């Protein structure tokens, strides 16, 4: 299959980048595509095969090697807030009809200063006795908020087991500071349960958050927890009434 | 661009049918694609067409291709909510280690939940009083109505978002809104929105 290195990245301005793609499905054509949330894809770089190296149609800062079939890593020599984006990287097949196939991305944000980084505050609010005396149903709202980056997984977790049906979480997250360009973040997410479920207090209802932030590598002068890659969490149980 | 695409975007109810189009002027042509884009996520090829074939299907989706009036046509059956994305139409003129990929702009669907009994309300979510935030949830109505952002920056308010109780057969929208400031309360929460003349405020 095709793989990329690594999902998330935090860094400064100025420092030097690689992102890692591989595939060992002996493909030759591979592709590195750029696209900011909510934009078309646009092309970078492309590759014919183990030795070739081609500017795509849009203009960038970053390199390519094509040293191997296998390996077709970016480079960022030095990072500047402007290369915040998503970057995809794809291989078609040599067979058949030629089928493309993408990489899981590398969501990428150059910070001015590696102390914006904040990972979220979460809280779980309860469901509205109106709402269940009104409906039958209990509806959970999570809050993930004063995040930076937005490099953020939020789920639902009811008796351990992660739940998708009932859910809905934002597509994209709030500004703070809309006016900031290191503006933080929040998030909102909403789980619906039968009001029976929720009134059952033997149930367990937990809002997760994966951040991704700095790693042991990075460094930290600073007084405050070191803004890490964590899980920040929040519960509540089912209530008698 | 070599590829166009039609529509811009268009919202349609869950279970209907929809048509989107591609029309290209790459010379040579060797195949076309069709590519399903959800939010965050990479493209998925739905479909790869030769000039040798008018026809392609992949389960609810079906592709047609007129390689003489440079057309392709991507017609989606019975849509649901989880066909919101971004279709992508992608052109090749070779089929050699030479060739290069064509992309389209994409076409935006929105699938909206058919909802046969809204019951428009806002609530209040009882304080963690772990956190400080105070919660209100606009839920219940129906996609027509549009949830407006708030004239104040110490409140945020996030769009409506559909969820789904598959269990039920039962999906709603709502519309989360916060501050943490004494002077919010839920019923002036959605001023800024004009919502449905029966909302049922507790």
């Amino acid at each position: 299959d095709i793989y990329q290195t690594p999902r998330y990245l935090v860094i400064g301005t100025g420092k030097k980048i690689t992102l890692e793609c591989s595939q060992t499905m002996g493909h030759d054509k591979m592709y590195w595509y750029q696209q900011d949330p909510g934009m078309e894809l646009h092309l970078i770089h492309y590759s014919y095969g183990v030795n070739s190296t081609e500017k795509g149609d849009l203009s960038s800062e970053s390199t390519v090697s094509r040293i191997r079939t296998e390996h077709f890593p970016l480079t960022l020599e030095s990072a500047r807030p402007s290369h915040t984006s998503q970057y995809l990287c794809a291989s078609t097949s040599r067979r058949g009809s030629y089928e493309q196939y993408f990489g899981p991305g590398t969501r990428l944000t150059v910070t001015e200063d590696l102390k914006n980084v904040f990972p979220p505050e979460v809280a779980v609010f309860e469901p509205s006795e109106a709402e269940i005396s009104h409906t039958q149903k209990a509806t959970l709202v999570c809050l993930a908020t004063g995040f930076y980056p937005d490099h953020v997984e939020l789920s639902w977790w009811v008796n351990g087991k992660e739940v998708h049906s009932g859910v809905c979480t934002d597509p994209q997250p709030l500004k703070e500071q809309p006016a900031l360009n290191d503006s933080r973040y929040a998030l909102s997410s909403r789980l619906r349960v039968s009001a029976t479920f929720w009134q059952n207090p033997r149930n367990h209802f937990r809002c997760q958050v994966q951040f991704y932030g700095l790693s042991e590598n990075d460094e930290w002068t600073q007084d405050r927890a070191k803004p890490v890659t964590q899980i920040v969490s929040a519960e509540a149980w089912g209530r008698a009434d | 661009n070599q590829v166009e695409q039609s529509p811009q975007s268009l919202i349609i109810l869950e279970g209907k049918n929809c048509t989107l189009q591609c029309n290209y002027t790459v010379s040579p042509f060797s195949n076309l694609r069709w590519y399903k884009q959800d939010t965050g996520r990479g493209p998925v090829s739905l479909t790869i067409m030769t000039f040798s074939e008018n026809t392609k299907s992949n389960g609810r989706y079906t592709a047609t291709l007129d390689a003489d009036t440079k057309q392709s046509s991507l017609h989606i059956t019975a849509s649901q909510l989880s066909d919101s994305a971004s279709y992508i139409c992608v052109v090749s003129d070779r089929g050699s280690t030479l060739g290069r990929l064509y992309f389209g702009r994409g076409t935006q669907l929105t699938v909206w939940p058919d909802i046969q009994n809204p019951d428009p309300a806002v609530y209040q979510l009882r304080d963690s009083k772990s956190s400080d935030k105070s919660v209100c949830l606009f839920t219940d109505f129906d996609s027509q109505t549009n949830v407006s952002q708030s004239k104040d920056s110490d409140v945020y308010i996030t769009d409506k978002c559909v969820l789904d109780m598959r269990s039920m057969d039962f999906k709603s929208n709502s519309a989360v809104a916060w501050s943490n400031k004494s002077d919010f309360a839920c019923a002036n929460a959605f001023n800024n929105s004009i919502i449905p003349e029966d909302t049922f405020f507790p």
